[PDB]
């Protein structure tokens, strides 16, 4: 099986440098052009840079010229992307992708760029001035203003963390029906915030306990906040 | 600079019905055009190359046609797995690759009014000097919804953010969470905190409010 | 297990197998006559070793049937090229490109002949080369894909070229694909390399009204038991009947897990270590 394994993504200050790696297996690496594709949060796919099979021909999108540099070590079956003087707009998931052949198997087109056969799993780079920080978890308490008939909505507000992502479960995964965990918003401070809500029977608010389990791995933060009616 | 333009930005169609996505190049790319499919949190997958050739393993309900500057991708009958974002792409035309901006293929269903709930700030958060008021719009369709924050009937601007879930796997609705963030001092200056919601499923805007 | 060879020397032994190190050159570039691969002319081998550092430095090209051509030449074990006196009436021969420098000035693949217009005409070329020998002839030729319509007419007059190559058995026609590909060594154009086996009693017919990259002769084919292998291991003066891309191994054990690809008398491959 053809596999593309990416690494090297991380968090970097603006103006910093990062080097991405794409280890290839399952095909004759130097026969195929290899390229980098990036996807900013909630935006489309954007071509970044491409290298020929030999690596002797490289091409770049305008916005990264003089800052990014694509290379490949064909003895190691590895594609590289050196990213210098990173900017906030470079925050994206970066994929490496293998050009397909055109004439079929057993052909040879190292200097041409065809439909993309296989993709890496993606590696995330985050360019920001913010520092790694664990979130503050606040309850969204059930009340008459969140109750419709016999159903009550309650939730958790996970505020001011960096970087993405965080994970939210309810009652250690036992509660899954009616859960809505929203996408994170980037606040003007450079920190993220999200909420997670769930609708439960109002008659259970007196007896059943509801705890949201928040996990921010990039800061080793685990919070279990009991959401109490008030 | 070859420009790849996809239309429409969002295509709403019922499960089981036909869908056709269009892609246009600012100049001729012959048949050097590919279509990719991408679900949220997932790697893109090849569907069509050469404008009309199905990739290996791609079901027969996908078909592509066109040459030069206009291209169409047609799905004869949509299944649940087919609702996703679709990208077209030129390859090998002077520049290695150029993507279109993408078209979201969204599940069409009947109108559903949102359930609107409001949450005052927690007392724990108020002890740290910040007040966040959350408004929840639960299980609505279509996606278009206007959430306005009104504090003593004064329209708020620049102090709130919102985010929307993906379409629910069972009822295909959206849910929206809007958070109004004020300072503690500013929060105590006012009485009525209201969330005003405008949606096609509502005959008139619905306001959810609380005092203190 | 004790029955599975799991370790290699990391080096390729040149005894008893005659090893030819491609260095910076693939077998196909040695076949075509890329200028920096000229030293490989009329070379011979039991095992051709291709390096990952190999590169091309001539006209940017593709090969639609690369793997089959590579295997046929490698199994032959030789690069013996025979020059034939083709008559190309009414065209200019020996075209050169600055993407394929041969010394200080422009150049081309040594085994190929880039034909272009003479005066203001490119006639319909029509040539026949019979195989009256008792061996098979391998002909390497190609077609030029110009980058623009202007380049097409400047070189070949005709707005749409064609290369038709036939034997007594069948006829193959290639039409150029005009268009700008990504820049390689100053060029947006490409060449597609094709090949034809002509057997004793058969003939080669070439007909073209433009874009033909002509053969200069044929490679004298032989039935051999040579091969080719992609490996970065250094060549060493040792002794080994079995060679893997990882390097040489002893062949006394019944099985080996070093590499799927082997050359010579080797143990049978198994996955278990
Ligand atoms: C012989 O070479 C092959 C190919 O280079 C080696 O196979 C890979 O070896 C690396 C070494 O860390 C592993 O990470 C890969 O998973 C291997 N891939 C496959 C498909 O096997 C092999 O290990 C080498 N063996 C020896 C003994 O040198
Ligand atoms: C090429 O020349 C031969 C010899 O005169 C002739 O028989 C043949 O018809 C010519 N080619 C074509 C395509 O007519």
């Amino acid at each position: 099986e053809v596999q593309l394994l990416e690494s090297g993504g991380g968090l970097v200050q603006p103006g910093g440098s990062l080097r991405l790696s794409c280890a290839a297996s399952g095909f004759t690496f130097n026969h195929y052009a290899m390229t980098w594709v990036r996807q900013a949060p909630g935006k489309g796919l954007e071509w970044v840079a491409s290298s020929s099979g030999s690596g002797r021909s490289t091409y770049y999108t305008d916005s990264v010229k003089g800052r990014f540099s694509v290379s490949r070590d064909n003895s190691k079956n590895t594609l590289y992307l050196q990213m210098n003087s990173l900017r906030a707009e470079d925050t994206a998931v970066y994929y490496c992708a293998k050009s397909s052949n055109y004439y079929g198997s057993g052909s040879y087109s190292p200097d041409d760029y065809y439909h993309m056969d296989v993709w890496g799993q993606g590696t995330t780079v985050t360019v920001s001035g913010a520092s790694t920080k664990g979130p503050s978890v606040f309850p969204l308490a059930p009340s008459s203003k969140s109750t419709s008939g016999g159903t009550a909505a309650l939730g958790c507000l996970v505020k001011d963390y960096f970087p993405e992502p965080v994970t939210v479960s309810w009652n250690s995964g036992a509660l899954t029906s009616g859960v809505h965990t929203f996408p994170a918003v980037l606040q003007s401070s450079g920190l993220y915030s999200l909420s997670s809500v769930v609708t439960v029977p109002s008659s259970s608010l007196g007896t059943q306990t509801y705890i949201c389990n928040v996990n921010h791995k990039p800061s080793n933060t685990k919070v279990d906040k009991r959401v109490e009616p008030k | 600079e070859i420009v790849m333009t996809q239309s429409p930005d969002t295509l709403s169609v019922s499960p089981g019905e036909r869908a056709t996505l269009s892609c246009r190049a600012s100049e001729s790319i012959s048949s050097n055009l590919a279509w990719y499919q991408q679900k949220p949190g997932q790697v893109p997958r090849l569907l069509i190359y050469g404008a009309s050739t199905r990739a290996t393993g791609v079901p027969a309900r996908f078909t592509g046609s066109g040459s030069g500057t206009e291209f169409t991708l047609t799905i004869s009958s949509l299944q649940s797995e087919d609702f996703a974002v679709y990208y077209c792409q030129q390859y090998n035309n002077r520049l290695p690759y150029t993507f279109g901006q993408g078209t979201k293929l969204e599940i069409k269903r009947t109108v559903a009014a949102p359930s609107v709930f409001i949450f005052p700030p927690s007392d724990e958060q108020l002890k740290s000097g910040t007040a966040s008021v959350v408004c929840l719009l639960n299980n609505f369709y279509p996606r278009e919804a206007k959430v306005q924050w009104k504090v003593d009937n004064a329209l708020q601007s620049g102090n709130s953010q919102e985010s929307v879930t993906e379409q629910d796997s069972k009822d295909s609705t959206y849910s929206l969470s809007s958070t109004l963030t004020l300072s503690k001092a500013d929060y105590e200056k006012h009485k009525v905190y209201a969330c005003e919601v405008t949606h096609q499923g509502l005959s008139s805007p619905v306001t959810k409010s609380f005092n203190r | 297990t004790e029955l599975v060879q799991s370790s290699s020397t990391g080096k390729i032994c040149n005894n008893p197998h005659r090893i030819l190190d491609g260095i910076d050159c693939t077998l196909i570039d040695a076949l075509l006559g890329d200028p920096h691969c000229d030293v490989f002319q009329n070379e011979t081998w039991d095992l051709f070793v291709e390096r990952s550092k190999a590169f091309s430095n001539c006209y940017p090209y593709d090969v639609p049937d690369y793997a089959s051509l590579r295997s046929l030449v490698a199994s032959s074990g030789t690069l013996e090229f025979i020059t034939e006196g083709f008559t190309w009436t009414g065209v200019t021969q020996n075209g050169g490109s600055n993407a394929c420098k041969r010394g200080p000035g422009s150049g081309f693949f040594s085994r190929l002949n880039w034909l272009t217009k003479s005066g203001s005409t490119y006639p319909v070329l029509n040539v026949t080369m019979p195989n009256n020998d008792n061996f098979d002839k391998l002909y390497i030729w190609g077609i030029h894909h110009p980058s623009t319509d202007q380049e097409q007419t400047s070189l070949y007059v005709q707005a749409s070229g064609r290369v038709t190559v036939s034997t007594r058995r069948s006829q193959q026609t290639i039409i150029p694909n005009i268009g700008s590909r990504p820049w390689v060594r100053g060029l947006s154009s490409r060449i597609s390399i094709y090949w034809t086996i002509v057997k004793p009693g058969d003939v080669l017919v070439i007909n073209s009204n433009g874009n033909l990259i002509a053969p200069r002769g044929y490679f004298k084919m032989r039935t051999g038991k040579s091969s080719i292998m992609r490996s970065d291991a250094p060549i060493d003066t040792c002794i080994s009947e079995c060679i893997t891309p990882n390097g040489s191994i002893p062949n006394d054990k019944p099985f080996q897990n070093v590499n799927k690809i082997t050359y010579g008398a080797c143990p049978k491959y198994v996955k278990q270590n």
